[PDB]
């Protein structure tokens, strides 16, 4: 077929120039990660997240007056703990604590 | 748009307007040759013909361009353009130059190829310094590659694996003249940073110039010969008196070294090479009270590492890198504000053939076997690794129990770090002085090395011995799994072989955790090159457009474009650091003892 | 055969970009299409060469020599130019409104002519007397000719102003500010405020700054 | 009265700008001589007409 | 006790005369407003007897020179 | 229009392809390609009617 | 033509010396690469001298020598099989210089290394430039080779002729070498005149003058830096001065 | 890529003995004596037999002019 | 033969040569015994001058480019130092490359201040009272003296833990523990082992609020003057150094026992407010040139002496770029091809403004020599010329 | 041991494929390798038998390739005895004419 | 290859270093020089994914 057989393949011809994919690295999805100590601020915990499609950091930090900050993707303006998660899913302060 | 037609990096003050690509340039490899002047360079012969410098014949070399027209633009000596006083050109190259090499009629202006004479420049585009480019005098060669002497590569910081320097020639009869007076090589052997020369000699140059001044090193009649013509100099038949006629009648190292200096030197200092500074003092008492002693009795009781020379014969000495050199020699250095300058281009021209002459037909390699240490000595070096790290073993005991003994600035973790450091440390500098101590000075690996050109005396020592410890910006190696950082180490371990210590050299192999520690270290060395150097451009660039505007009048006043006086008597009145020396002034200690020697000798 | 002597900068007022400008442009076209770039408008219409076609503003002026040359356009509405908004909100809230005035005592009138000449010299020293006569006039609702007449306060924040007036007795609403109210504000500032600001009265009119008429660039700039 | 290293090189470059332009030339001949050249050998004899003015 | 003088980093200041304002001009031959400027503040000024719209001369020493003298003015 | 020169066409053979093992050197061509008059009707220069 | 080992010690061939210049051993060796003796105890490759004895041994023997890392073949059983096949321990021979003609006074290493040649070569390197095709807005050389344009001398190259003190240089291959044009000026409007062919007679617009106006030597680059400042509202008035 | 007719460094023919070099070494003889057998004398003859690729089979096969 | 021969043959010739010059060759001339008398003395004085002419700059340099460039070549061979430096008193001090843009830039702030204390004539040999000088400079707060915090049950709420040797070791005066009540709010009195125990024994106003507190007393304690960082002492040239952290000069120099005249700092800003703009001057000076010799390599006191005589040139100093003597002063041209951010600056100068000349990167830009180097002499010449 | 809990293959495989080319490199120092191993991806050499049959728009050929003398024993387990790049000289050790 | 997705200039000196988990699955010593010095990295010889 006019080829040799030392040529391991693994390459698309696209057009007629020979085009490979290389790795890009991710940085572990759905997984959590415990950020480090006294570089501005308190301890933080920032995440990433997505599915089908759009990526987004979703982090819970907080500060030296315990303000603990939650950022949301889209309009950023940093939210409040206790208003996110009472306005999430839970309404009781008792169900919280569970 | 408009904003991002006017800025943008590459705009239109900086990208176009201030900085403009240019014509009449060439871009090629370089190549080294010691056979040519200090001021010249090679040209390729199809560079030459691609280039042009306009000529407007006057009267007196009608007779040379009538000859450059009729020859054509293909051999050598030709001409491409001819222009007419009007101002239409006319070019050469169809079919008939007879008809055009008729009345040339004085007035016409002849574009030819460069020939031996014509001034061009030269760079090296990262142009950091002042001195990046240097008018040089083109000399023409068959090949493809800008040639350039071995001895002007410290200005331009090159080297040859494969670079690429830019030539470009200057046209018009005033922008000419100024390259050739104020841009020679030749003024500028020494730099405005520091004074000390920087045109001096490099790698061959030095250990070549140990070999010749050697106590031992009698050449024969044919040697002598041979190299005098070699290096230039032209003297008649007198390289009497052979002074050694016991096996032959062959003469000594020195007065071959002695028929390059002039007349009336008289210089004293200390070198490199001092093992014993008592057998210095003895001859430096004699000549402090005795000013001119007889060069035949009391000084062959002489050293190898004190330079006297008087009255142009070099009586004691060994010339290594203090008489030559990138950073201070002051044997160049007194030679260049003492006689002119064009002496000094002609000292250095006939050093650098003479000294090559003799490192050729007298062999310098360099074997496996001068890294080799006889039996007893390595039993010397083991000794030492066992019981340092018995002394490393000791000291986390003391931690781990509650026996602390802090230090007051850190704690209790960063004093145990501190402390190991120091015993690892003294481990090697330790093993280091055996060796050295060891191996003699007369295999082909420490005269590179004491005189100086392309050694330390590190890595001859990092060679046959210990690495030493093995760093990261300061901390000892700690990135990993969780307490250990290769996974073939029990955790919870703070010894030193298991936290980045190496224990055996270049030649006893390294087992694959010193070698994995070992490219660990050599990474943090490659990263910290391309990170440099671009903050270091851009702080230049605050620098040159903050202060480009400050000249000095007639009566020695640095002033702004505003006209408010800025100093006073330019530079704390008020000399050229170009040529003062080390930071003092007109040098009177030097005079004194120069002046008087003259006249008392006569 | 002279040379650049100094370069003096300053503002073109509309009445010299229309004495400037060889034509008018109202046909927005290019090419349409593939064949014939020739129209009435932003083409050569005796406005500059790109193609080797002599037709110029009646010169020759084939492509090699030939300079191009300005069209402008009659804008129907006015326009605030962007690199001057935020200069001009430091004339619009320091100056009193209907009559042109500055809102300073006549000591500082006096005082601060004598201040010019003594401080003739350095620019960065200037500068910084031209800040404090915005700080001067921002914190004064009374003036000596008008009886205080209602000044409202100005906005900014990017480029859209507004004013903040009452009607009934304490109202906040925000009246937006038209573009065609300003530029009659600025044209009741007599000659003589101009050396109080950083400002020039044969150079710098503050009423150019408004765009009514736009200069178009030449072809030779448009390849 | 020693000339500086400034005015050594426009003096030479003056010169050797009317010596292309007509400008007869002193005794200065031999054979061929690229007009650069010819400002050199004069001004190495002392005979340059062209002088400084000092501001001061 | 101590003063701002008497220190290895400040050299000694001196207010001038009258008469040697028009002496130092001719010499340079300058204007009186290209003048390095003390400001009034700083208190190696305060502590001679500083009027703005006066030149001081300085006295300070440089190991390359000896000793060696640097004008300047006074303004608020 | 749009001549490139005269004899760098002494290698091309009838149809426009080079028959192989010739010293091509220089900016001689390798195809000679004509195209086609490319908008007759869009300038009338005074002379491209 | 740029040469390397796999160990990295980069160079270019320095000359192309005949072989009866070469200086040679005592038997029929003529070496090849005469390698430079100060860059091995400079930049620590001791590999280098392992693997030129083993390619003596390895060609002698018949056998190739593994080398493999950490496992390979130990260092002290090559000494010893050159030692027994007929040559010093160390690989230094006896050396003949070729111009003259005697043994040198010292014992020349020598073995067999495995070089590459890399494709730096010097014919996709050397290129220069008269006088080529420009840009066509700005009158400017183009970019690349395969456009054919030259080099482009940054804000370094500018500041590199002041501190020499070159005034005259400096203005010759900056804008000689560039767009040079002749602008016709007014003199009390400072704005520019408009030229008008078949009908001769110039005039400025503004104020409208008829002979009072001159003549304005600047370069083109400068003439479009007036047109982006004249395009924005900004009025650039020259005040012209006599020499 | 055929055998090199002549050394490198040493001028000396060797192409007419590799063929029948090769074919004595695949019985299990050992080289050191086979080259010493024939005339190779030195060990900058003897480097360019014993390591050499003669890959001519596979670009012969694929026949384009 | 003698002194006044000598001297005064010195001082006769002495108007072309210069002043330090003259002490200078004069006492070597004196100082060597064995003696030249008469005609030679002449002929050295003869040659001095020779040379001191000889060595004068060239008007119409180019000193403002030379400067730039000879300061900027070595910061690209800028390389790593031995960070494991085997000293005890200056201990993180910034090393290397960052240093040299930190005291170029001005920036009020810079990072690890370390300031040289020195000592007086009477607390200069004496070991011990050096050690109360020490005491008296650090300062120690409250929160420093624990380890960490355990919670209590009611109202002790706080505690204090290991150790207690900052005050046996040093001696930081347990009369202050009585001292505490100053100015206070509660105050309550227990010292068992000379730790004072707070119980905050109150109501509404204080109900769970621990952590107003934290700022307030238990912050607020100042066991010593000058309240910085921490002390090191060490044996300098028989004399004790006190290499501490911090600067706050004003009050660091009203202490007994510090010299007051000598203590040199690794700040900027604050030696322009206590010391004044011409010690600030030196300041930079001495700080460059300190970088410099660590790193093996030397640049000439000239170039350094021209950036810090420019960059104090209105009497408070000024950064070198984008704020500072670029955004100050110059032609409007000048301006525009630094910083760009030019739509904020070059429509600045849209309003009423001239722009002369005489720079160098508008001259360039217009096609006219520069005024520095040779552009700056002016021929003339007269025209029979005849040939002869 | 009776202590460990695993047992490694051959360790002289640690290395990249690129960087299994340099004979002995456990002797060489670190930066001395990384030059090395970046040009072993850049040396002429015969690659493929197809270099005839093939349209690349810059191709190379050296006439004459040699495999190597002493190298590792993994560069014969990957193909490259078998269409190697580079060539044998005979080298000396000492300084010539300059 | 193995690249990683950062930027090329600034310097990330804690992303360029070589860590204690790339023993076996990342080469020690192949890294092309220039700005990027350690953000493309290749697969070891003895690994799976
Ligand atoms: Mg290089
Ligand atoms: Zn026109
Ligand atoms: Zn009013
Ligand atoms: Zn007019
Ligand atoms: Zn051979």
């Amino acid at each position: 077929l006019g080829e040799d057989p030392k040529d391991p393949g693994g390459y698309f011809i696209i057009n007629g120039s020979e085009r490979v994919i290389v790795s890009i690295e991710d940085l572990a999805p759905n997984k959590t990660l415990v950020e480090r100590d006294e570089r501005q601020n308190k301890v933080v915990a920032k995440v990433f997240s997505y599915r089908h499609g759009y990526r987004a950091l979703i982090t819970v930090e907080r500060k030296k007056d315990g303000i603990l900050y939650v950022t949301i993707p889209n309009v950023p303006k940093p939210v409040k703990f206790v208003y996110v998660m009472r306005a999430l899913g839970l309404l009781t302060d008792k169900e919280i604590v569970e | 748009t408009l904003a991002q037609r006017l800025k943008g990096k590459e705009g239109r003050f900086r990208g176009n307007l201030s900085g403009k690509r240019v014509n009449f340039s060439a871009r090629t490899v370089i190549s080294p040759d010691p056979m040519i002047s200090i001021n010249e360079v090679g040209v390729p012969l199809a560079v030459a013909m691609e280039l042009t410098v306009p000529e407007k014949v006057t009267e007196f070399n009608y007779e040379k361009l009538k000859q450059r027209v009729l020859n054509g633009p293909e051999k050598y000596p030709g001409a491409n353009y001819v222009i007419d006083p009007e101002g239409r050109r006319i070019r050469l190259m169809e079919s008939n130059r007879e008809l055009i090499a008729e009345k040339l009629d004085i007035g016409w202006t002849v574009e030819r190829h460069l020939e031996d004479g014509d001034v061009v420049l030269f760079n090296r585009q990262p142009s950091l310094h002042r001195m990046s480019i240097m008018a040089h005098r083109v000399r023409v060669m068959p090949y493809r590659t800008f040639r350039l002497n071995l001895p002007v590569c410290p200005p331009y910081n090159a080297d040859f694996d494969g670079d690429e320097m830019n030539l470009h020639v200057p046209q018009t009869e005033e922008a000419q003249a100024e390259a050739k007076i104020l841009m020679e090589v030749q003024n500028h052997i020494i730099s405005p940073r520091y004074g000390g020369p920087l045109i001096a000699g490099i790698q061959d140059h030095i250990s070549g110039g140990y070999l010749l001044t050697r106590e031992g090193a009698y050449f024969t009649r044919y040697e002598v010969e041979q190299m005098l013509m070699f290096a230039g100099m032209d003297v008649n038949e007198l390289p009497e008196p052979d002074k050694y006629e016991n096996g032959e009648p062959l003469w000594s190292g020195k007065t071959i070294f002695s028929l390059l200096l002039p007349d009336d030197l008289t210089i004293w200092y200390r070198n490199k090479l001092c093992d014993e500074p008592e057998r210095c003092e003895a001859l430096e008492k004699l000549i402090e009270e005795k000013l001119i002693p007889d060069p035949e009795e009391v000084r062959k009781l002489a050293y190898d590492g004190f330079v006297y020379i008087q009255n142009g014969k070099l009586l004691s000495g060994a010339v290594d890198k203090k008489a030559y050199g990138r950073e201070d020699g002051k044997l160049l250095d007194i030679i260049v504000r003492e006689y002119g300058v064009e002496r000094a281009r002609q000292f250095l021209d006939q050093v650098t053939k003479l000294t090559i002459w003799v490192i050729t037909h007298k062999g310098f390699t360099t074997a496996i076997d001068d890294e080799d240490l006889p039996q007893e000595a390595i039993d010397r070096i083991h000794e030492i690794i066992r019981e340092a790290e018995e002394k490393v073993q000791r000291l986390i005991e003391a931690y781990k129990r509650g026996e602390l003994e802090p230090l007051p600035g850190k704690t209790l973790e960063e004093t145990l770090e501190s402390k190991i450091m120091a015993v690892l440390a003294e481990a090697r500098d330790n093993a280091g002085k055996v060796a050295e101590r060891y191996l003699g000075m007369n295999n082909h690996a420490v005269i590179m090395a004491k005189t100086g050109a392309r050694g330390k005396i590190l890595n001859i020592t990092q060679m046959a011995a210990m690495l030493g410890q093995q760093s990261i910006r300061g901390k000892r190696l700690y990135r990993g799994y969780r307490g250990r950082v290769l996974t073939h180490f029990k955790p919870g371990d703070l010894g030193a072989r298991a936290r980045g210590f190496v224990t055996n050299s270049y030649k006893s192999g390294l087992t694959p955790q010193e070698y994995f520690f070992h490219a660990m270290g050599g990474r943090e060395g490659l990263v910290d090159t391309a990170v440099r150097t671009a903050q270091s451009g851009y702080m230049q660039r605050r620098l040159i457009n903050a202060l480009q505007d400050l000249k000095v009048d007639y009566d020695g006043t640095v002033r702004d474009p505003t006209g408010i006086i800025v100093q006073f008597k330019y530079g704390e009145d008020g000399v050229d650091p170009m040529k003062s020396w080390q930071g003092k002034t007109v040098d009177v200690d030097r005079v004194i003892v120069r002046t008087l020697l003259k006249m008392r000798g006569g | 055969k002279k040379v650049i002597g100094s370069i003096e900068f300053g503002i073109l007022s509309p009445q010299e970009i229309r004495k400037m400008s060889a034509a008018e442009i109202t046909v927005p076209d290019t090419y349409d299409d593939d064949g014939y770039p020739i129209e009435g408008g932003l083409m050569d219409k005796r406005l500059g060469v790109i193609d080797p076609g002599l037709r110029c503003e009646t010169c020759g002026a084939r492509a090699g020599e030939c300079p191009g040359h300005f069209g402008h356009i009659e804008l129907a509405r006015p326009v605030i130019h962007v690199g001057f908004a935020k200069t001009i909100h430091r004339v619009l809230e320091s100056t009193c409104r209907e009559c042109g005035r500055i809102k300073l005592t006549d000591e500082e009138i006096e005082e601060y002519m004598q201040k010019f000449e003594v401080m003739g010299d350095r620019k960065g020293a200037v500068d910084k007397l031209i800040k404090e006569i915005h700080k001067k006039a921002k914190e004064r609702m009374v003036c000596p000719h008008c009886g205080a007449p209602q000044f409202p306060i100005k906005f900014e924040r990017p480029t859209i102003y507004w004013e903040l007036r009452k009607d009934e007795e304490g109202n906040e609403y925000k009246h937006r500010m038209m573009p065609s109210e300003v530029r009659d504000r600025l044209e009741k500032i007599p000659d003589k405020d101009l050396p109080l600001l950083g400002l020039h009265p044969e150079k710098s009119r503050p009423e150019w700054m408004v765009l009514t008429v736009l200069p178009v660039p030449p072809v030779t700039m448009r390849p | 009265f020693r000339y500086t290293r400034f005015e050594k090189a426009r003096i030479i470059g003056a010169r050797a700008l009317q010596i292309a332009m007509g400008a007869p030339v002193l005794i200065d001949v031999p054979e061929g001589i690229t007009p650069l050249q010819a400002a050199l050998l004069e001004f190495e004899k002392g005979v340059i007409p062209i002088t400084v003015i000092r501001p001061s | 006790e101590f003063n701002i003088f008497d220190h290895v980093l400040v050299p000694e200041h001196r207010i001038l005369s009258e008469e040697e304002k028009e002496e130092l001009l001719k010499k340079y031959r300058i204007r009186i407003s290209q003048l390095p400027q003390i400001k009034a503040s700083d208190p190696a000024v305060v502590a001679l007897g500083a009027k703005p719209g006066d030149v001081i001369e300085i006295k300070r020493k440089s190991p390359t020179a000896g000793y060696y003298y640097y004008y300047r003015l006074v303004v608020e | 229009q749009g001549y490139l020169g005269e004899k760098y066409y002494r290698h091309l053979d009838e149809d426009g392809l080079i028959f192989p093992e010739s010293k091509v050197e220089g900016k001689d061509v390798l195809v000679g390609r004509t195209s086609p008059p490319r908008f007759i009707e869009e300038q009338s220069s005074l002379g491209s009617m | 033509d740029k040469f390397a080992s796999r160990h990295g010690q980069k160079g270019v061939i320095g000359l192309i010396v005949p072989q009866e210049d070469m200086p040679w051993t005592e038997s029929g060796i003529v070496p090849d690469l005469i390698v430079n003796p100060h860059g091995i105890p400079s930049r620590m490759t001791v590999g280098q001298l392992i693997e030129a004895i083993g390619g003596k041994v390895a060609s002698l023997t018949g056998r190739r020598v593994d080398g493999t890392a950490f496992i390979g073949e130990p260092e002290e059983k090559l000494r010893k099989e050159l030692e027994e096949l007929g040559f010093k321990h160390s690989g230094r021979e006896i050396m003949y210089d070729g111009i003259t003609g005697r043994r040198l006074e010292a014992d020349i290493f020598i073995g067999v290394i495995y070089y590459q040649r890399l494709h730096h070569m010097v014919a996709d390197k050397m290129h220069a430039r008269s006088r080529g095709p420009v840009q066509v807005l700005t009158k400017q050389p183009t970019e690349g080779r395969a456009r054919e344009g030259g080099l482009r001398f940054g804000e370094m190259e500018r500041d590199v002729l002041i501190g020499h003190g070159a005034a005259m240089l400096l203005i010759e291959r900056l804008l000689e070498e560039s767009d040079k044009t002749e602008v016709w000026v007014c003199e009390s409007c400072g704005h520019l005149a408009l030229e008008d062919k078949r009908r001769g007679k110039v005039y400025c617009p503004v104020c409208g003058e008829d002979e009072r106006i001159s003549k304005v030597e600047m370069s083109y680059a400068f003439k479009l830096l007036l047109d982006e400042l004249k395009a924005m509202v900004i009025r650039p008035s020259l005040r012209l001065k006599d020499r | 890529m055929i055998v090199p007719v002549r050394c490198f460094t040493c001028g000396k023919v060797l192409a007419d003995k590799y063929y029948e070099f090769k074919k004595r070494v695949e019985a299990g003889e050992d080289p050191g004596k086979v080259l010493d057998d024939l005339g190779v004398e030195r060990y900058c003859c003897r480097r360019t037999l014993l390591s050499h690729v003669e890959l001519i089979d596979q670009v012969m096969v694929y026949k384009v002019y | 033969v003698a002194e006044k021969t000598i001297k005064s043959m010195v001082s006769k010739a002495e108007l072309p040569d210069n002043i330090k010059e003259e002490l200078y060759a004069k006492l070597i001339e004196y100082n060597e015994k064995y003696k030249l008398k008469k005609d030679e003395i002449q002929a050295i004085i003869d040659e001095t001058v020779r040379e001191y002419q000889k060595a004068l700059i060239e008007p119409g340099e180019a000193v403002g480019t030379v400067a730039a460039q000879s300061i900027g070549e070595p910061s690209t061979q800028m390389t790593l130092n031995t960070f494991h430096y085997a000293g005890v008193a200056e201990i993180n001090v910034t090393l290397g490359l960052p240093r040299i843009i930190e005291i170029v830039d001005a920036r009020k702030n810079p990072s690890t201040p370390i300031m040289t204390v020195y000592l007086d004539e009477e607390h200069r040999y004496d070991r011990d009272k050096a050690l109360e000088v020490a005491r008296r400079i650090e300062g120690t707060t409250l929160e420093n003296l624990a380890r960490e915090e355990t919670i209590d049950i009611l109202n002790m709420e706080y505690v204090v833990e290991i150790d207690p040797e900052r005050l046996e070791k040093a001696g930081l005066d347990m009369e202050k523990v009585v001292r505490k009540l100053t100015g206070s709010f509660k105050s309550a009195e227990f010292e068992a082992e000379g730790y004072t125990l707070v119980v905050r024994p109150k109501k509404v106003t204080k109900l769970s609020d621990l952590r107003k507190i934290a700022e307030k007393v238990k912050k607020h304690r100042l066991k010593g003057l000058s309240g910085v960082g921490k002390t090191i002492i060490r044996k300098e040239g028989d004399e004790y150094v006190i290499y501490t952290e911090g600067s706050n000069f004003k009050q660091v120099l009203k202490v007994p026992g510090v010299d007051p005249t000598r203590t040199r700092t690794n700040n900027i800003w604050e030696i322009a407010e206590v010391l004044g703009i011409e010690a600030a001057r030196n300041a930079i000076i001495d700080e460059i040139v300190s970088t410099m010799r660590e790193q093996g390599l030397e640049v000439d006191v000239r170039h350094i002496m021209l950036v810090a005589d420019m960059m104090t040139l209105d009497g408070v100093i000024r950064p070198i770029g984008r704020h500072g003597i670029v955004g100050e002063k110059a032609s409007v041209l000048a301006r525009a091809a630094f910083e760009i951010t030019t739509q904020h600056l070059f429509a600045a100068a849209e309003r009423g403004e001239v722009d002369p000349l005489n720079g160098v990167v508008e001259n360039v830009l217009i096609g006219q020599p520069v005024p520095v180097g040779t552009g700056i002499v002016k021929l003339a010449m007269s025209l029979p010329l005849r040939p002869k | 041991t009776e202590e460990h809990t695993h047992l490694e293959l051959m360790p002289a495989a640690i290395l990249g494929i690129p960087a299994s080319l340099v004979p002995y490199p456990e002797h060489n120092a670190a930066p001395r390798n990384t030059y090395g191993a970046g040009m072993a991806k850049q040396s002429l050499g015969l690659g493929w038998a197809n270099f005839r049959i093939r349209v690349d728009t810059r191709g190379h050929l050296m006439h004459y390739p040699q495999v190597p003398l002493v190298n590792s024993r993994i560069m014969k387990a990957v193909g490259f005895e078998d269409r190697p790049a580079g060539q044998n000289f005979v080298v000396a050790v000492l300084s010539y004419h300059g | 290859r193995v690249t990683s997705p950062l930027s090329r200039d600034q310097p990330h000196f804690e992303a360029r270093d070589l860590h204690g988990t790339h023993w076996g699955r990342i080469c020690p010593t192949e890294t092309p020089e220039g700005p990027n010095c350690g953000l493309v990295k290749n697969l070891a010889l003895m690994s799976q994914i």
